[PDB]
């Protein structure tokens, strides 16, 4: 139960803004599943989640993914990745991470092998720069596109997925509602933390 | 607790499911530990009302709800909300009732109480004190308090608590008679619990003494038993305990220690003598430190017992009360005998028609005035006439002690004045027979009163036959003690039915003591006085220990007493199943008897087979190798056990060196490491060492040689990698042997080992340092026998460093003088005596000066007999260390009278010793 996924990618595009968003959207979201971030035992408790933030090909010709957050007790490594994510990312502003979200799908896969005995799987991804790229994975067997990623995240599994970007709105939300299963990308609002994004 | 719990869940609970259902009726606490700590941290979170109430009990989720077998009653009541269902799962008091008059038998220790410590601390304590606050409104039904007494770790954690509670209960003497609570437990509390803190137990002894004295006791008629109990606490542990506690009874003798417990005081001073026997607290000084005991003597000089009057003054360390020898005035100047006889005659002729007035006339006890009336009654064919029954029930409650003392004295006088046999037969026929039914003493008090006057000079030679006939009289009660075998050996620690057992016991054998065997005019039976009677008179076994001691350890001159003693245990051996400490009970019996016991030791050849018989009264399955000695000591004992005992000794000391890492902690210790004197199995070693071959001429010299053969000769089993622990154990043993055994050792060491040739030219090995230093045995060479012996000394001096050192100055002053000519012998004796000056600076301050003057005497001797000193600077800085660190500035003058007449070179070398 309560199988959530936390993703952010705008580190290269916009770092400080995330720090602001953390003060209003990221931190309250975690409190929905914990009595308060302190330092506790970690195991297969259902309510665990991951923390995935990477960069683009601009100044990283030797690294795309280094995620590691199986349980983290939802407090310690969560707060760590929040406050110690990154400060890099240059090049230009055309695309930061699309191939990342595909890997995110792969993460859900391991839940099928780990969360045996449903769980109403949920996921959330953040990215300031509007992404677009030809490559798909370059890391694993699975391959596709942004369209393939979203149809997998919606149809293949009923994972509720939203994108709480900065107050600005790019040309992304439009295509991300072409899924017959309700995407529910609504939680991009200055109002307080939604119950389940 | 956060990081501890985190790391525990990480390391220990390394899995991903909820395995191990763990029913485990015998023991499941280990499994449910994780579930319980999770429950406790969740309870703490709920008390804090935060941290999401500590969610995710996943790991042991099943075990999380196991609460919804008596052994599976794991009470987690301590946290919260488990005082209704789990508390009632434990056997509570009895509210339905108010001779099986007590339901709900007791709970077993190992079953549930082994774990429930953090919860059950003062639960029943609050109940019992709340019941005690107002009064004993009803006959106390709960007898489960026995389980309360079967609480060892609980006392270990709340000793101060129960002491405070008892002190707060003490105002019960102002409240109501001080009875309705004290006589409830003070006996069973002291019986069921044997091991306790020494300071705590002496404080309890002091408190009991005060309570006996103050407040008034004339209303507490059954307080007599309370006296007997008080005996055990002062007799069963008096080895080395009273001396450290000297600060805690500095004022108690100043106020009250001699109110009425004169017999208790006598047993006390006997135990004190037994204690101070070790280690030589009377040899050094005469009356300087005697303040430690002289104040005690004050109590004794209030009544001046122990008045042999220069007749058999040999079994004592140093007779100090011997100064107060004239205050005895024995037998009232030999004149008051016929005077008190005529007095009691006149009082009989008067009480013939003055009973209603002699009731109020017989006040103050009048010991040699009243009890002689007994000599009349049952002498005139049951001429009691019940006139004296009221008098005894009214006045003779306490003063009966001096009464029975005079009674014993008078009966011994009558037995002596018989003189020929015209009465002896009549005595054995009627006089010692009528005392059976029905005296209140019940053969309990007469022993010490008989002892107080028996050892006196007057007729010590014939009270022997008195004790003989006295021990021969029991033929109707000893059978009860005989059939009483089936109470201890079956169950002594794991009590499950002892309640009904002792119920049936006190129902069968005893009937009544408060009434007479003959029904007078009116006698309302109304049997109700049975609130708490767990033990009736079995406790006498404690006082049964001095009986032998006072009759064996004190009286040993006439040998046929042996023929007596061998019978006693042969009928009362099984009675010994409550304590086993023969070391402190036998060591004093040979402090100076050996030099004269040799011939009588032949009869000891029988007595050992009696003494070990007392050892035979024990079935814990705790002996598997001493049985070899037993088997090889049952047929033709004068053939086998002489030689091979040496090897046997190794085997024995093997267990000692098997105390640390071997497999001895298996079947050797059992049942239950609680009251079998087991803080360390080492105490089991000293068990037989002395009584092994004390029958023949083996003691004196052969015993010491045998003990030391394990060093100078390479035993087969002896391995050369751990000889250190071996010598350590040998010293541990030696610390518990009589004087000559470990004094002959010193003479053997200094005899030829220090002086083989060693004076003309020993060898090129004459380098002192490499030889005399130990740890050279780490190599298979440089292990010359002599050096070994050195460590040997160190060995015993590694543990006998309390009072035994007072022996070495004398041992020096003569023996080491005319045996040393060269210098390496000096270095040897130095290493022998050297590394112990701290023990003298601390305690034996008077002896360090002698040690120093001995050092300087060795120096003068080696100076006068030498061609030239080869190792000047070693002795120089040695003496420098000794002076600057230990002698301070005291001996400076005396050494001067020696240091001036040394060699010019040595003079310049020690020049700065002048200051």
């Amino acid at each position: 139960v309560a199988d959530v996924v936390f993703v952010i990618e705008g580190t290269a595009n916009l770092g400080p803004y995330f720090e602001e968003l953390r003060k209003h959207y990221l931190l309250p979201a975690i409190e929905y599943f914990n009595g308060g971030p302190p330092d506790f035992g970690g195991d297969y408790g259902g309510t665990q989640y991951s923390l995935v933030v990477f960069n683009t090909v601009d100044c990283a010709p030797e690294s795309y993914v280094q995620c590691h957050a199986p349980t983290s007790s939802a407090y310690e490594f969560v707060t760590w990745l929040d406050g110690i994510k990154f400060m890099g990312g240059g090049g230009e502003s055309c695309s930061l991470i699309a191939e990342g979200l595909s890997t995110a799908l792969q993460l859900f896969d391991d839940f099928k092998k780990m969360r045996e005995q449903q769980t109403h799987r949920v996921c959330l991804l953040i990215c300031n720069s509007p992404p677009y790229l030809l490559p798909a994975v370059e890391s694993t067997t699975y391959s596709g596109c942004t369209t393939e990623s979203l149809v997998q995240k919606i149809g293949e599994r009923g994972i509720h997925f939203s994108i709480v970007s900065p107050r600005k709105l790019p040309a992304l939300r439009l295509l991300f509602e072409k899924a017959a299963p309700p995407a529910l990308l609504e939680p991009l609002q200055q109002p307080a933390d939604v119950s389940q994004d | 607790f956060l990081p501890v719990m985190k790391l525990f869940d990480l390391l220990y609970p390394e899995k991903e499911c909820i395995p191990v259902p763990d029913i485990n009726k015998p023991q499941s606490t280990h499994a449910f530990a994780m579930t319980c700590i999770w429950i406790h941290l969740n309870r703490k979170a709920q008390n804090g009302d935060s941290t999401l109430q500590i969610p995710i009990p996943h790991s042991l989720k099943l075990h999380h709800e196991f609460l919804q077998i008596a052994l599976l009653c794991n009470a987690y009541s301590t946290n919260s909300e488990c005082f209704t269902l789990p508390m009632g799962a434990l056997v509570e008091t009895i509210y339905g009732n108010g001779a099986s008059v007590t339901p709900l038998p007791m709970n077993l220790l190992d079953s549930l109480t082994v774990h429930a410590k953090m919860s059950l601390i003062h639960s029943i304590a609050t109940r019992v004190i709340k019941l005690a606050h107002t009064k004993s409104s009803v006959a106390l039904a709960p007898a489960l308090v026995e389980t309360y007494s079967r609480l060892l770790v609980y006392m270990e954690i709340e000793s101060l608590g129960i002491k405070g509670f008892i002190s707060q209960l003490l105002p019960t003497v102002f409240k109501s008679h001080a009875w309705g609570i004290l006589h409830t437990l003070l006996e069973m509390f002291s019986h069921r619990m044997h091991h306790i803190q020494p300071h705590y137990r002496v404080q309890l002894l002091s408190h009991l003494h005060t309570l006996a004295a103050v407040a008034q006791t004339n209303q507490n008629q059954l307080h007599l038993c309370v006296e007997s109990t008080a005996l055990r606490l002062i007799t069963a542990l008096g080895s080395s305990e009273v001396q450290p506690q000297f600060t805690r009874f500095l004022n108690d003798p100043k106020t009250v220690l001699s109110a009425e417990s004169e017999e208790l005081n006598r047993a006390l001073i006997l135990t004190l003598a037994r204690a101070t026997h070790v280690t030589d607290f009377f040899t050094g000084s005469d009356s300087i430190q005697g303040t430690w005991c002289k104040d005690i003597l004050q109590t004794i000089m209030n009544f001046t017992p122990h008045n042999w009057a220069s007749h058999t003054l040999s079994c004592f360390p140093a007779p100090l009360q011997a100064f107060f020898k004239q205050n005895n005035v024995p037998q009232e100047s030999r004149f008051n005998l016929k005077k008190n006889v005529e007095e009691e005659y006149r009082k009989w002729k008067s009480m013939t028609d003055e009973n209603e007035i002699i009731t109020q006339f017989s006040v103050q006890g009048f010991p040699p005035l009243f009890l002689c009336l007994l000599w009349k009654m049952l002498l005139e064919t049951d001429h009691i006439s019940q006139i004296g029954y009221k008098v005894l029930e009214r006045i003779g409650a306490r003063a009966l002690v001096a009464h029975v003392r005079t009674f014993a004295d008078f009966l011994v006088y009558e037995f002596s004045t018989s003189a020929g046999g015209q009465q002896l037969n009549k005595c054995i026929e009627i006089l010692n027979d009528m005392v059976w039914k029905y005296n209140i003493v019940t053969l309990d008090r007469l022993i010490l009163c008989l002892a107080m006057r028996s050892h006196e000079g007057n007729e010590a030679q014939v009270c022997y036959f008195i004790i003989q006939l006295l021990l021969l009289k029991p033929n109707d009660f000893r059978n009860r003690v005989s059939d009483f075998v089936k109470e201890n050996s079956p169950e002594h620690w794991l009590q499950s039915d002892w309640h009904t057992k002792h119920m049936s016991y006190h129902k069968k054998y005893p009937e009544k003591l408060y009434f007479e065997g003959l029904a007078e005019q009116v006698d309302p039976p109304v049997p109700i006085q049975s609130p708490y009677l767990p033990i009736y008179f079995g406790n006498v076994c404690l006082r049964f220990l001095p009986v032998f001691d006072i009759v064996i350890h004190r009286f040993l001159e006439l040998l046929p007493v042996s023929k007596s003693l061998e019978t006693l245990l042969d009928h009362l051996g099984g009675l010994y199943k409550f304590h086993d400490r023969p070391v402190t009970y036998l060591y004093n019996t040979l402090h100076y008897y050996e030099m004269c016991l040799r011939n009588r030791d032949h009869l000891k050849r029988k007595l050992v087979h009696a003494i070990i018989g007392s050892l035979k009264d024990n079935r814990p399955q705790g002996w598997c190798l001493s049985d070899t000695y037993l088997k090889h000591a049952m047929n033709a004992r004068e053939d086998n056990p002489w030689v091979p005992e040496d090897s046997y000794y190794c085997k024995l000391i093997g267990r000692l060196v098997d105390t640390m890492a071997g497999k001895s902690p298996g079947p050797f210790p059992n049942c239950d490491w609680r009251f079998n004197e087991f803080p360390n199995p080492a105490a089991h070693a000293l068990h037989v060492t002395c009584v092994e071959l004390m029958a023949l001429a083996v003691p004196g010299k052969d015993v010491g040689n045998a003990l030391l053969n394990v060093v100078l000769k390479s035993q087969p089993l002896v391995p050369r990698e751990n000889i250190t622990a071996w010598m350590n154990a040998i010293g541990l043993i030696i610390t518990a042997l009589p004087e000559p055994y470990w004094i002959v050792l010193h003479d053997r060491i200094v005899n030829v080992i220090s002086s083989s040739s060693l004076t003309s030219e020993t060898e090129w090995v004459g380098y002192p340092f490499r030889l005399f230093d130990f740890t050279a045995c780490h190599q298979s060479y440089s292990e010359m026998s002599c050096s070994y012996t050195l460590a040997l000394a160190h060995a015993v001096w590694h543990h006998s460093s309390i009072g035994q050192l007072s022996l070495i100055p004398k041992f020096l002053t003569e023996a080491l003088l005319p045996v040393v000519k060269t210098e390496f012998q000096l270095l040897y004796v130095y290493h022998l005596v050297g590394p112990f000056l701290q023990r003298f600076q601390q305690e034996r301050t008077r002896c360090m000066i002698e040690i120093g003057v001995a050092f300087y005497d060795m120096l003068l001797n080696v100076d006068q007999c030498s061609t030239h000193l080869n190792y000047m600077d070693p002795i120089c800085d040695f003496l420098y260390h000794m002076k600057y660190m230990f002698t301070g500035d005291s001996v400076k003058e005396q050494v001067e009278k020696i240091i001036c007449n040394l060699k010019p070179a040595l003079k310049l070398r020690l020049r700065f010793i002048t200051h």
